[PDB]
């Protein structure tokens, strides 16, 4: 009949395609200067108004 | 319709003789015969375990980037003949994707 | 189970009884009234679908078409129907009729299989029993009382005939199936351990085994006459024969007709002739494996407080002689308060048998009172007390045997243990004291092995 | 002085068998059953696409002993039926799950049309603790920012369900009403016990309704009315182009295991990997992925087919039942058009087009699944053919 | 027991969303830093469902309300005594600025 | 020490509280007077308001 | 213990069956009744407590062959689950008693239908969409009574023999979604005529669109594949796999839609070349036709 | 067999004791036995089997009826 069945499991939602980052102190500051140097003006978006 | 209705009233016409019983058994022999040619049964998916270990991130991330960049290409496809949302800065961006 | 497992399922008992019959009797069994019974009694779809395959095919097919019909994700269920294929004993595996290991069914059974499904003829509408064109024109509620009287007489033989004086030979008939036990100090038979459960579910499935009990002798009784006669009451009511069975009968047909009428499945008119009409209990035999009924309000209700289990009282004339047959309870001044000091009365009945699952079945499933009104489990903490009373009879053992003592070596006693174990006369062994108990039935064989080694 | 009144009280309560002779409990039952109200409201909209953001309350008031001792398992369990029924009649549309706890509005699921993603996500909220202090302005301002990205052609209504707290107004929500109207969005509020007046005006200015649940059977009936789109008509929301019409494929020829199946590793459909049997593909991009009507990731539009996608929205469109006509002569064929047999117990329902008589089992199936009349095939296409 | 008080310079630009998540920051270095695409394509369809919900929690001061959503929690916060009580990690003294 | 206020304090069973010998549990960062064999907490406080 | 039900939709078309005998065929209208004689008996052989339901498809209506609509099987039902007022034939179901009476009603009911076919109204074809509208109303009436204790596991069998007519094909799709709520299975058994609407009933609910080659080989594809037990149909594999695929295109337009847009805000799926309205009385802004017409 | 209320009597005995309701004492029938017990000694009332009732000695210092 029953008497201590088991577990329902029902596991889903998986990912983990690789590492999450070897470092996060020196390389992070390197990418911040690239975005600041590239952004020098404006005129963005999908033409609003 | 009246001529074919006379054969329906006589129930003894399709009660004792079984002409369709012999021909129905012949279709079962040809059905199993056509199912025999199948050497690829339970063998066409033997490369499903290694397909998620060798690429890992080299091909998995590149595959998701093709549909991500390609999504904005269709939106920009209709932004060329209108000549109102077009931007001259995205001209170099289109040539960079073709050369890459 | 002590002899009732084959009664709950009908398709399993028919396959087991068919394996031990005569080859000439099985040939006459393969008839048109038996085709609608070997499939209707089944339950799995795989065992029932193979019947239609052997009907259209005229040539034997090899096993290659069977291993491919399961495609790829169905061979697991194929092994379950493998053992059932040998139960009916109707197929036959040839050598190589057109491939490899050709499977074919008995053509004697294939001819009668199409008569009761597709084809036809004339002899099917001429014989009685299986047909008998006759309608009903008699008071139905008046005949329902006789169906209960046929089963009430059997209850008198289980107790000891308190007021019955009939000449029906039903005490020895039930003793062969392990239901009734002959009294040693007296002469009226009582009841066995498996007989208590029969008086609880009240299902007509047991009456089907009583019809095939006389056929187990395998002397001058045939199955083709019993199978064609048992099909009468299987068609519910409005299935008679007026007087057609009187013209077409013999001395063997009258013997099985008198035994079936006393069981409670068919009613017969006076002088054991004229018109016969099946009872109402035969409808539940073809419906399912069990059944319920007989009450409209259920006045009985037990107690789930203490531990002596106050049984239900005030119902009808059926539960009066039923509780006393179980363990003989007590009654006080009012309307027969049964089961009020249950402490010594239950142990009196357990000394003659391990009747432990029948008391629990009667305590839990008696009329469905608590499981419908209340909610928690019916038995409180008596599930452990009942097991204690059964262990009290295991403290001793009354068996005979001989003991061998005074040996010489230790490796020599180990060889003697295998002699009594293979023959089946060994009970208990002891390698620390070099002692072995041998039953007196095989005492003349163990002494010969010791004188040779 | 207790026994002086307790002894005389038992004398009256013991003679309770005299009250059963009067037909008080019987005459009311037959009169309360005949009370059949009729307020047919034309709840229908021509707009097929719908965007909804269901707000689920997660405060400490979700544990009161009302319909059941555990209110937390009453809203989460019954919401799974609303999600499954939403994709049954409107598979092309999608909903959203937004919870509110610890004075914050954390968006659980995104804006996707995956029925399995929304059902399995509600089971995780069982272990979620109920702190308290719900916030309505937080769960409503975030839903407008995400909904703003959708093009103007849908009803873009918002559903809010809370535990009927005494005015769930954080800090003057009336100032937000003037802002929510500029976004052309709609707010729907459902009550459970006490009345909420601060949300009744919000449901009227934006465009919706306000109802309070009275019993467990009333909560299921109200969710059925929300399956249909809200009845409205605007002029600034009627422009849309490029509709995705995918086709169903099997990705095989004879055997599924002999082929690399569908939704594997190397296949471009890396959104929901696993081991399926078939799916859809864009006719303008040939991108095979899950067959669920979701927004693709190569074009920027949802999938609106025709067989079992766009037809589900049109199947719910003919919402109409049948009328009745009494008589004192016992006449009217008494032969059902669908099941032949009737009931013969004062139950005569005729049609307004073909005039067919039905029974009690056929009229219920019409207003629930059939949505039309079988006699409209053997009468209306008759003269045109 | 004790508690921690964060002392780090904050920002208001969209770059804060990538710095707080080291896992999400790895994707920005594989597409923009790797000069394979343009910076405008990443902030369009690839990252749009996450930056929208994360923009509301960049200026959220505990609770926006004061009449119901915050009045039920202002009672244990307006008890500025000594004994043994201590502040928490979040800005607990901000409620005094809204009242005094 | 790890400078984290570790090691859960000693838990003492059966403690009276105005003719109520309930149970006072000493967890990590807060006190909880658990009312006998139950799951809730009657006297609920922390290691600050004392 | 357990009961079943099988609803057979017979496409009895006097026009198609009347011309098939000219092409030297052995399976005409007289032999089409034999299919019910075999399938109706094999269904009761597995369980004698089953029920039979046969619905025809004539060019004027969908007459019920069993039970009929006359004064014999109309008001009083001859089902085996009604012992009173029906027991001279409903008592020996285990052979050829009740099974013969079940086929006799079909022969008695078809007498009024064959004689009422003067074909004087030119040609109207068979209203095939109206056949499934009557099967759902019959399985729902018996389910409300059998919902207690028993469950009654049934299916839906459709036998196609001709094309359609001037009927609106939208009515044929209403019975598909109305049957998915009850968790029922719909089948299809074509003979010569092929249509894309009947195949949709096998893909939505999960049925099987079987194509019958020759006519006399009909008893094989209706007993094992079209088994009302539907217990081993997931691992049966007998008919060939589905190769072709037919769905739906435009509603009131002569083109195959794949990216087109509706008229405005209604449901009439048309095309993308429509700056204004088409066949309705609505409007449409000029903020998109100038964009789509360019490219 | 008629109605559920027209049942569960007292079960009179030739000795001098009756068996009242004890299966479902609830709140209504819990007060009917309080007057019946106000005559003999107090039997175990709060049970589930059957409530015992007699008439001896105590029928004096009980109620006033
Ligand atoms: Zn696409
Ligand atoms: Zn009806
Ligand atoms: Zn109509
Ligand atoms: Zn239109």
């Amino acid at each position: 009949d029953m008497k201590e069945g088991g577990i329902d499991m029902d596991a889903f939602q998986e990912r983990e395609e690789g590492h999450a980052g070897p470092d996060d102190n020196e390389e992070v500051m390197r990418a911040l200067l690239i975005h600041e140097k590239k952004t020098s003006s404006a005129m963005a978006g999908s033409v609003g108004a | 319709i009246i001529n074919s209705f006379q054969s329906i009233r006589q129930e003894m016409e399709a009660y004792t003789p079984k002409l369709t019983q012999v021909l129905s058994s012949s279709a079962a022999s040809s059905t199993i015969t056509a199912l025999s040619p199948g050497g690829a049964l339970m063998q066409g998916g033997t490369q499903q375990a290694i397909n998620q270990m060798v690429p890992n991130d080299i091909q998995s991330e590149l595959k998701h980037l093709y549909v991500a960049v390609g999504e904005l290409l269709r939106h920009f496809w209709s932004c060329f003949p209108v000549n109102t949302p077009f931007l001259e800065e995205k001209v170099v961006k289109m040539k960079s994707n073709l050369e890459r | 189970s002590r002899g009732l497992n084959r009664v709950h399922l009908q398709c399993r008992n028919l396959q087991e009884f068919l394996g031990g019959l005569s080859p000439g009797v099985l040939d006459r069994l393969y008839g048109h009234p038996a085709t609608c019974l070997a499939v209707f009694r089944e339950l799995p779809s795989l065992a029932k679908n193979w019947v239609m395959r052997m009907l259209f095919l005229e040539q034997p097919l090899p096993q290659a078409a069977v291993a491919l019909w399961v495609k790829k994700e169905f061979s697991k269920a194929q092994e379950e129907s493998t053992g059932l294929l040998s139960g009916l004993r109707i197929w036959h595996t040839q050598l190589l009729p057109g491939g490899l290991q050709g499977l074919i069914l008995n053509p004697i059974f294939r001819q009668n299989l199409r008569i009761a499904l597709l084809g036809g003829g004339k002899a099917w509408s001429d014989d009685t029993s299986q047909l008998g064109p006759d309608k009903h024109a008699r008071d139905v509620p008046s005949l329902d009382k006789y169906a209960e009287e046929r089963w009430e007489v059997v209850l008198h033989f289980m107790v000891g005939s308190p007021s019955a004086a009939v000449s029906q030979d039903l005490a020895q008939l039930l003793s062969q199936a392990g239901l009734m036990k002959s009294t040693e100090p007296g002469e009226p038979p009582c009841i066995t351990s498996a007989g208590f459960q029969f008086l609880l579910l009240d299902t007509p499935a047991q009456l089907w085994y009583f019809m095939l009990q006389y056929l187990q002798t395998a002397q001058s009784r045939g199955m083709d006459l019993v199978e064609i006669l048992s099909f009468l009451f299987q068609l519910s009511f409005s299935t008679l024969g007026k007087d057609y069975s009187v013209e077409g009968m013999s001395d063997s047909l009258l013997n099985f007709l008198q035994h079936l009428r006393e069981f409670g499945l068919v009613f017969q008119r006076k002088r054991k002739s004229r018109r016969y009409y099946p009872t109402r209990l035969a409808i539940n035999l073809s419906s399912g494996v069990s059944g319920a009924g007989g009450t409209v309000h259920q006045p009985g209700f037990i107690v789930v407080e203490t531990n002596y289990r106050l049984y239900a009282y005030t119902e009808s004339e059926l539960q009066i002689a039923l509780i006393a047959l179980f363990s003989e309870m007590l009654y006080r001044f009012p309307n027969m308060v049964v089961a009020q000091v249950t402490r010594e009365s239950v142990q009196q009945a357990i000394a003659s048998g391990i009747t432990a699952q029948q008391i629990i079945h009667f305590l839990r499933t008696r009329a469905h009172p608590v499981m419908l009104k209340q909610t928690p489990v019916l038995p409180p903490t008596i599930t452990d007390q009942i097991r204690l009373w059964e262990l009290e009879r295991d403290r001793l053992r009354f068996t005979e045997g001989v003991l061998y003592n005074q040996f010489l070596s230790q490796v020599d006693f180990e060889l003697l243990l295998a002699h009594a174990r293979e023959l089946g006369v060994l009970v208990f062994e002891n390698s620390a004291k070099r002692l072995m108990v041998v039953t007196p039935a095989g005492h003349s064989d163990v002494k010969r092995f010791w004188k040779r080694q | 002085r207790w026994e002086g009144g307790y002894e005389r009280t038992w004398e009256i309560l013991k003679e309770d068998e005299s009250g059963s002779l009067k037909a008080t409990i019987e005459d009311i039952l037959f009169k309360a059953k005949r009370k059949r109200v009729f307020e047919h409201h034309g709840q229908v909209r021509l707009g097929m696409m719908r965007h909804l953001y269901v707000v689920v309350d997660g405060s400490r008031t979700m544990e009161d002993q009302d319909l059941k001792p555990n209110r937390l398992t009453c809203t989460l369990k019954l919401l799974e039926y609303f999600v499954e029924e939403y994709f049954d009649q409107n598979p092309i549309s999608q909903i959203g799950i937004i919870v509110t706890k610890s004075k914050r509005a954390e968006k659980l699921t995104e804006l996707s049309g995956n029925p399995r993603k929304h059902i399995t996500s509600l089971k995780k909220a069982v272990d979620m603790t109920c702190h308290g202090e719900p916030s309505l302005y937080n769960s409503l301002s975030i839903a407008m920012q995400t909904l703003k990205h959708m093009p103007g052609h849908t009803s873009r209504e918002v559903l809010i369900i809370f535990s009927s707290l005494t005015t769930c107004d954080p800090s003057n929500i009336y100032d937000l009403i003037k802002t929510l109207k500029a976004a052309k969005i709609r707010v729907s509020v459902i009550g459970l016990s006490a009345e909420v007046r601060v949300c009744t005006v919000l449901a009227r200015e934006t465009g919706g309704t306000y109802h309070v649940i009275l019993d467990e059977s009333h909560y299921k009936e109200l969710l059925t009315h929300h399956v249909s789109p809200p009845p409205a008509s605007s002029s600034s929301e009627c422009s849309l182009i490029r509709m995705g019409f995918p086709q169903h494929t099997i990705a095989s020829l004879s055997d599924q295991d002999a082929k690399p199946s569908f939704s594997m590793a190397h296949l471009d459909g890396n959104t929901e990997p696993g081991l399926t049997l078939g799916g859809y593909f864009c006719p303008q991009c040939r991108a095979k992925y899950c067959e669920l009507p979701v927004e693709c990731k190569i074009c920027g539009l949802t999938l609106v087919s025709a067989p079992h996608l766009a037809r589900s929205y049109h199947h719910l469109f003919p919402l109409d039942a049948f009328q009745e006509i009494p008589l004192e002569e016992y006449n009217g064929e008494r032969f059902c058009y669908g099941c032949q047999g009737e009931l013969k117990d004062q139950h005569v329902y005729v049609c307004a087009v073909c005039q067919n008589v039905f029974c009690v089992d056929c009229d219920v199936f019409v207003h629930d699944s059939l949505h039309c009349c079988p006699g409209c095939i053997h009468k209306i296409p008759a003269p045109s053919g | 027991p004790k508690f921690k008080r964060k002392a780090n310079k904050e920002l208001e630009e969209k770059n804060r969303m990538l710095q707080e998540d080291p896992v999400l920051f790895q994707l920005y270095k594989d597409l923009v830093v790797s000069q394979v695409i343009s910076a405008e394509e990443f902030w369009a369809n690839r990252l749009n469902v996450n930056a929208t919900d994360s923009s509301s929690t960049s200026n959220h001061k505990q609770d926006v309300g004061i009449s119901a959503a915050f009045l039920a929690d202002v009672r244990p916060q307006t008890d500025g005594c000594n004994g043994l009580r201590y502040n928490l990690t979040s800005d607990i003294i901000e409620s005094i600025f809204r009242t005094y | 020490m790890a400078t984290s206020s570790e090691e859960v304090l000693l838990i003492v069973k059966k403690v009276r509280q105005k003719k109520q010998d309930g149970a006072l549990y000493l967890m990590a960062e807060r006190i909880a007077w658990a009312p006998e064999g139950k799951d809730r907490f009657t006297i609920s406080h922390m290691y600050a308001d004392i | 213990d357990e009961l079943n039900l099988l609803v057979i939709v017979v496409d009895a078309n006097p026009i198609w069956w009347g011309k098939q005998a000219l092409k030297e065929s052995q399976f005409t209208l007289s032999k089409c009744i034999d299919a019910v004689m075999v399938l109706g008996n094999s269904h009761l052989f597995m369980n004698r407590s089953n029920k039979l339901a046969v619905i025809a498809s004539h060019i004027q209506e969908s007459r019920f062959l069993y039970p009929g609509k006359n004064g014999r099987l109309g008001d009083f039902f001859g089902d085996p689950g009604n012992p009173p007022e029906f027991n001279p034939s409903g008592s020996k179901d285990g052979k050829y008693e009740l099974l013969t009476s079940a086929n006799e009603v079909i022969v008695e009911e078809i007498k009024d239908l064959m004689t009422k076919s003067d074909i004087k109204g030119q040609h109207t074809e068979t209203l095939l969409a109206g056949s499934l509208a009557k099967a759902l109303c019959y399985i729902h009436r018996m389910n409300k009574e059998v919902k207690d204790n028993q469950e009654m596991k049934s299916r839906i069998l459709v036998i196609k023999a001709a094309e359609d007519s001037a009927l609106q094909y939208m009515n044929f799709m209403n019975v598909i979604f109305a049957a998915q709520k009850q968790n029922i299975l719909i089948d299809a058994c074509v003979l010569d005529s092929d249509s894309g609407l009947l195949q949709q009933a096998c893909d939505i609910t999960g049925g099987l669109y079987l194509k019958v080659p020759q006519m006399p080989s009909l008893l094989q594809y209706l007993l094992w594949v079209f088994l009302p037990d539907q217990d081993q149909r997931s691992q049966l594999i007998l008919p060939p796999p589905v190769h072709v695929d037919y769905r739906a295109a435009c509603f009131c337009h002569r083109n195959l839609i794949e990216i087109g847009y509706v008229c405005s805000v209604c449901l009439s799926i048309f095309c993308n070349f429509s700056p204004i309205c088409t066949t309705c009385e609505t409007a449409f802004k000029i903020s998109l036709p100038p964009v789509l017409k360019a490219k | 067999l008629k109605d559920d209320h027209t049942s569960r009597p007292l079960w009179v005995a030739p000795d001098g004791h009756i068996f009242l309701e004890a299966f479902s004492p609830v709140y209504k029938y819990a007060q009917d036995f309080l007057v019946a017990i106000a005559e003999p000694v107090c039997r175990p009332t709060h049970v589930h089997e059957y409530k015992l009732t007699a008439y001896s000695l105590y029928a004096a210092v009980s109620v006033g009826l």
